[PDB]
């Protein structure tokens, strides 16, 4: 399959959508509702390009390269103006309801957010009204709840759910008061419970254990072990 | 209260043991008319390594005027010098000659470690700079400070002078003990802790 | 179309003449954001093209930088040839008020480029320090040794492969077989520093431990009785590895770096830094920013040449300006610490901006300043500078004309003194340098101590109206640019915006990131020409950093101007060169 | 040498004592330190403390971005908890011997909990003691900003702060909630 990206020819996988070919090329597309374990939904509509029909076409449309399968003679373009105000965009919407929280956050430093407020260069606030806020719940000694800071990209119950298994999380609630939680305060109940600190783009799900001696990302002394 | 040092040709060549102060009457008030005559007429060797001597001789111009403490006197000889002022860089190329330089210095000698870089070697952790002049010559007082102000300068000078009255040296080289004897010091730290944690509100930094 | 933005530079003259004289395929012409025209030079055609430039008909008659770049990391290399290390070539024409940057692509292992020596000495330093720090041999150089790091170092620095900090080593033991070994290293021998030697030569010592404030440094003199026959300066004694440190700290935390390259030049050496990096980031800061740093760069210029004069009298022999001028310095110091918090080293530039905004009552300070400066300065010059002793030690002393001026790469007062009106604020504008009217001056030809001395104190006068001028006329506006990558964003949105906090958290943390390209920026230091060029690989540290000073190029200078004459009179050129140590080494 | 320029050199001599002479017959520019004490601006970058918030409480909630922030790499702290569930810092050690006193962690700090203060005094006889533990560096007020409170915008509940109680923050609304 042949793709055209801001004017540059491509050759990916037909099969694959927009938004994993242009990543395993080394162009940056944000997104959060996405997991390449997952698959698409089309939910934080933040991965949205500019598709032309055809290679003499200005006019263009947005859609969604996750949901955009990368199809032979595609045209999409990323840096489009219309397509960066809409990602922008869509990062503001995202932080109109978000605590100020990242010194006091274990996701600080390690937060796909915060690299997805970058990426997308939103810097300045104008929203100036109230943000929605959630009581938190005991989801055991291994994960620490936090749900001031979702997003509400449904990550978290379409990894436990459909992929894990899990039964006792879920998404609650309407319009904008969705909760992502157990139904009761508990342990959580799937031997895999503990990949959601790294399924979760924010710092709702994080590593009490880590949290009790906490460190950030740059501190650490990594090494690859078994 | 005292340390006992005593040198005999890794650098420094000196070795130090923590002995109690031994002090006639008149042996003692030798010992400190001695000290005040060499705290009260310090002679530094001018030495020059990098921004800090700028500092340095910003302390001995007319503003500052080090002249009052009786420290002006600026030897170029090491000779004829009292104090080693290392305001400056320890690189790598320039350590042997700082350490030739404290050699060709005679007793009584004191070093003052001037900035960040003479300190520890502040924010060239880097391959060509040796980390701290204490890595071969021992120091008397140390100033942070990149650079410092000139009154921390005169400030260390004054610590040098407080250390000095109160160090016991042999008077002459034919009579007593020849051992070097300085005191062990409450860190200018702990001493005010006191005031500086009882420290509430300051000035905001939008005005003059 | 934005100043930062990339270009190719085709419609350069240079461009066309080198396609009509060696071929379209000789050479690649890379779009960059250094704002010169880069073309990628093959290596056995590299003295042609430097032999082309040297004889058009406006030449390029001035080698400003040459250095090398190790290029076996870099990721984002597209539409570039293929190299692992690489040697690159600035060249100033003047008459053109133009210049052009040739890049030789280098192999692994076959490290040799022909030298440019034959073209322009400068390049003899240029080429030890690329040999010393990244191990690239220049065929055909009298004498290729280290000039930066001992004669017994084993590795080149600034290689990538090559660990950056003290700590990764052992710590500094001085042992007795240590200290014989390197006290012998320094020795002077004749015959290895070409100095081709009559049972009259004596040898002369000046260093390394120096009485004066720029610097600790060695020259080594031949005397046929008090001549000096032959000279050579011994540097490499206050090298700090700037550049190795620029790729070890990111964008923002490199700037208290920046500060100590040319210690008396503060905010002047902060100044060419910030302005490539935000041309790297695409930043154009408004206004009350460019006279902000305008007003902080030209205080730093008088604090400098104040030291500088009072330096250059003090080693005439007249003691007492060294006193006023210092308590002129306090003046100056009182301002600038109230403006940003610190005396030599603010570190208040930013990228964007400044550190905070203007204090109140800043005008007041200045305005004390503004009064007191011209009486004391004339005072200065009736005490001082009119003396005829003065005179008789300064003028006519280590002179040299415009050609010696250009082959050696001397700028600032050196080469104004040989009449080329060449400086950066009035050739090549930056920071908003041409909404204020001021005037460059300088001299009849010839370049001596004297009238190097009395052009710096006409800069000092003219940066004194330039201050006037920024006093009377301050913007209100904002203190930093409004772009994303401004580092760090204005601190009380950072304290009550997430967005705000977020990208002041990554960018104080890991770093902002700049996209990967090239940017360069030459300023009008305090000293002469300050040059920063930066080479991003797309991430949050410097993949290269380059700083081009004026000192080393006047060190370089000495052994042509100094040579057959006395010794007092190379004490006299070394205190009118205005030059720190610092600044040759870095 | 000719006459003329004899005499014009000795008159420049007789000038030059002359000046020096009324430089003798002006005032003292010195500063009396330490009798006269050392005017500083109030943003002067010199000994480092950290603060406290109005309300008692130490401001640093231990996030660690003066540490990173610092070109030196001369801050070392870690991170505790207490019951509530505020962030402090266990641990605070600056050393002082290295640190250049850039004010690049006061710049990072997003409590305005690190300052750096109007002090230069901080001579010392041994390196070890620059070494200065959170016990010297935690002062009794607020510093150079005197009313800012970082855990009053957060959206962490803590002791006397519960979910919604914090600056442009809404009561939290159950999902079980009747209205639509
Ligand atoms: C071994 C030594 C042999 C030589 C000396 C023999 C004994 C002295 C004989 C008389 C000397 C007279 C000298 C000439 C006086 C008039 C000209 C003059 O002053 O020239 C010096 C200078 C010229 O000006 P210029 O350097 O061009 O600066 C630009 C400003 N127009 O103008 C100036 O600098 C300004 C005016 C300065 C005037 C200075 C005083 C002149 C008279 C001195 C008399 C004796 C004083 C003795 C000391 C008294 C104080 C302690
Ligand atoms: S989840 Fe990310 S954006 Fe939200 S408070 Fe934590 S670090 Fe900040
Ligand atoms: S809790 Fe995390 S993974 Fe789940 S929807 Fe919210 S942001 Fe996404
Ligand atoms: S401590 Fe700072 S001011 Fe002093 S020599 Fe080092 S870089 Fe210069
Ligand atoms: S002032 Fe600078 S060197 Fe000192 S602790 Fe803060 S960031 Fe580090
Ligand atoms: S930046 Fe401020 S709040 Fe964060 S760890 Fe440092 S002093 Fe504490
Ligand atoms: S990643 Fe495509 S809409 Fe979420």
């Amino acid at each position: 399959a042949t793709i055209h990206v801001d004017g540059k020819e491509y050759e990916v996988n037909g099969a694959d959508n927009l938004l994993e070919a242009c990543l395993s090329l080394g162009l940056d597309i944000p997104y959060f509702c996405w997991h390449p374990a997952l698959g698409s939904v089309g939910a934080c509509r933040q991965c949205a390009v500019k598709q032309y029909q055809n290679a003499e076409d200005t006019r263009g449309r947005l859609v969604m390269s996750c949901m955009t399968p990368a199809s032979d003679g595609t045209f999409i373009s990323i840096d489009d103006e219309e397509a960066k105000q809409f990602r922008e965009s869509v990062v503001e919407w995202l932080m109109t309801n978000h605590p100020h929280d990242c010194p006091v956050c274990e996701e600080g430093g390690n937060c796909h957010l915060q690299d997805m407020t970058v990426m997308t260069g939103h810097s300045f606030r104008r929203y100036r009204f109230t943000k929605r806020t959630h009581r938190n719940q005991d989801l055991g000694p291994f994960i620490s709840h936090e749900m001031n800071r979702c997003i509400a990209c449904y990550r978290c119950v379409r990894y436990y759910k459909d992929y894990a298994g899990g039964t006792d999380l879920g998404v609650y609630g309407a319009h904008d008061n969705v909760y992502f939680g157990r139904p009761e305060d508990g342990t959580l109940e799937s031997e895999f419970s503990g990949n959601l600190v790294e399924i979760c783009p924010t710092g709702v799900f994080t590593d009490k254990t880590h949290s009790e001696r906490y460190n950030r990302k740059w501190d650490m002394q990594f090494a690859p072990s078994i | 209260d005292y340390t006992l040092t005593r040198i005999d040709p890794r650098y420094p060549l000196q070795k130090q043991e923590i002995v109690t102060d031994p002090l006639n009457v008149f042996m003692g008030k030798l010992n400190d008319m001695v000290n005040w005559g060499r705290k009260n007429s310090i002679w530094p060797y001018n030495f020059g390594l990098s921004c800090c001597y700028v500092e340095m001789v910003t302390s001995f111009t007319a503003v500052h005027d080090v002249a009052r403490f009786g420290a002006e006197v600026l030897r170029a000889s090491p000779r004829q010098a009292d104090l080693m002022v290392v305001a400056g860089t320890c690189f790598t190329k320039m350590a042997p000659v700082i350490q030739r330089l404290y050699d060709q210095m005679l007793e009584p000698k004191w070093v003052i470690s001037m900035g960040a870089c003479a300190n520890s070697g502040g924010m060239y952790d880097i391959y060509s700079v040796v980390q701290g002049v204490d890595k071969f010559i021992p120091v008397d007082v140390y100033i942070p400070g990149c650079p410092p102000r000139p009154e921390a300068y005169m400030q260390a000078l004054m610590l040098l002078q407080e250390s000095i009255g109160k160090e016991r040296r042999p008077l002459s080289w034919v009579v007593g003990d020849q051992g070097v004897y300085r005191a062990n010091m409450q860190s200018e730290r702990e001493r005010k802790r006191g005031e500086r944690i009882a420290v509430t509100n300051l000035r905001t930094p939008d005005e003059i | 179309e934005p100043a930062w933005q990339t270009r190719d530079h085709l419609d350069d003259p240079v461009i066309g003449e080198l396609r009509n004289r060696f071929g379209p395929d000789a050479f690649t012409v890379q779009a960059t954001r250094t704002g010169v025209p880069v073309v990628w030079i093959k290596r056995e055609q590299l003295l042609e093209v430097g032999d082309f430039l040297k004889k058009l008909p406006k030449p390029y008659v001035m080698l400003f930088d040459l250095h090398g770049m190790d290029e076996r990391l870099r990721t984002h290399r597209e539409g570039l040839p293929a190299a692992d290390f690489s040697v690159f070539y600035h060249l100033i024409s003047i008459d053109r008020n133009r210049d052009i940057m040739l890049k030789v692509a280098l192999a692994e292992n076959d490290l040799h480029v022909p030298t440019f020596t034959k073209l322009f000495p400068n390049a003899n330093w240029y080429e030890r320090e690329t040999w010393d720090l990244f191990g690239i041999t220049f065929d055909g150089h009298p004498n290729l040794r280290r000039i930066m790091m001992p004669q017994t170092w084993k590795g080149h620095p600034l290689r990538k492969d090559y660990p950056a900090r003290a700590t990764e080593f052992s710590p500094f033991e001085l042992t007795k077989a240590k200290q014989d070994l390197e006290m012998e290293a320094l020795t002077f021998k004749p015959e290895e520093w070409g100095m081709k030697r009559n049972e009259d030569f004596m040898f002369l010592n000046l260093g390394p431990n120096h009485p004066s404030a720029h610097g600790a440094f060695r020259i080594v003199l031949q005397l046929d009785g008090e001549e000096i026959v032959d000279c050579v300066p011994d540097i490499g004694y206050h090298h700090r590895g700037a550049e190795k440190m620029g790729e070890r700290q990111s964008w923002h935390s490199y700037i208290p770096y920046t500060d100590r390259i040319e210690y008396l030049g503060g905010c002047v050496n902060e100044m060419p830094y910030v302005l490539a990096v935000e041309k790297l980031a695409g930043i154009t800061v408004p206004d009350r920013v460019n006279v902000i740093r305008v007003m902080l760069s030209e205080l730093f210029r008088i604090n400098s040449h104040l030291l500088y004069i009072s330096t250059f009298i003090q080693d005439v022999g007249a003691m007492t300006p060294v006193f006023f001028a210092f308590t002129d310095r306090q003046k100056i110091y009182d301002l600038v610490e109230a403006i940003t918090g610190f005396r030599m080293h603010p570190a208040w530039f930013r990228i964007g901006g400044v550190a905070h905004d203007l204090p109140r009552g800043w005008d007041r300070l200045l305005r004390e300043f503004l009064d007191w400066m011209p009486k004391r300065l004339a005072s200065y010059e009736k005490a001082a500078l009119q003396n005829t002793i003065l005179k008789g030690r300064s003028q006519g002393v280590a002179a040299y004309g415009a050609k010696e001026a250009l082959e050696w790469g001397t700028t600032g007062a050196g080469l104004r003194a040989t009449g080329i009106d060449f400086d950066v604020r009035k050739a090549r504008p930056y920071s908003g340098y041409e909404n204020f009217d001021f005037e460059i001056p300088v001299g009849g030809g010839v370049s001596d101590c004297y009238t190097r001395v009395m052009l710096k104190v006409e800069e000092l006068r003219q940066s004194l109206r330039i201050l006037e001028q920024c006093l009377n006329n301050m913007p209100e506006g904002p203190f930093k640019a409004d772009h994303p990558l401004t580092t760090p964003p204005p601190k009380e949105r950072t304290l009550q915006h997430i967005e705000t906090l977020i990208t002041h958290f990554l960018q104080v943390s890991w770093g902002p990131v700049m996209p990967a390209n090239e940017s360069f920026q030459m300023i009008e230091a305090t000293k002469g020409i300050n040059s920063y060029y930066l080479t991003s690989d797309g991430s949050t540290m410097s993949y290269r950093t380059r700083i081009r000073t004026p000192s080393y190029a006047h060190l370089q200078q000495i052994p042509a101007a100094i040579r057959g004459s006395l010794v007092s009179d190379l004490i006299v050129y070394l205190g009118s060169i205005d030059f720190v140590m610092s600044d040759v080494d870095r | 040498m000719t006459l003329k320029e004899l005499l014009v050199g000795f008159g420049t001599q007789v000038r030059s004592i002359w000046m020096i002479g009324l430089h003798a017959f002006a005032k003292r520019e010195t500063r009396m330190y330490p009798e006269e004490p050392v005017y500083l601006p109030p943003r002067y970058r010199g000994r480092i403390v950290l603060t406290r918030d109005p309300d008692g409480e130490e401001r640093c909630v231990a996030c660690n971005l003066c540490a990173v922030a610092c070109p030196v790499g001369c801050i070392s702290l870690q991170k505790a908890e207490t019951k509530d569930g505020r962030w402090y810092p266990e641990f605070f050690r600056i050393n002082f011997s290295r640190c250049i006193f850039c004010g690049l962690c006061e710049e990072a700090c997003p409590t305005t909990a690190i300052q750096l203060t109007p002090d230069f005094e901080m001579g010392e006889y041994k390196r070890q003691d620059l070494v200065y533990e959170k016990e010297d560096l935690l002062i009794s007020g607020p510093g150079k900003y005197p009313e800012y409170n970082f855990y009053r915008m957060a959206g962490m509940a803590i002791d006397g702060k519960d979910k919604g109680e914090a600056e442009n923050e809404a009561k939290p609304i159950d999902v079980k909630s009747l209205l639509p």
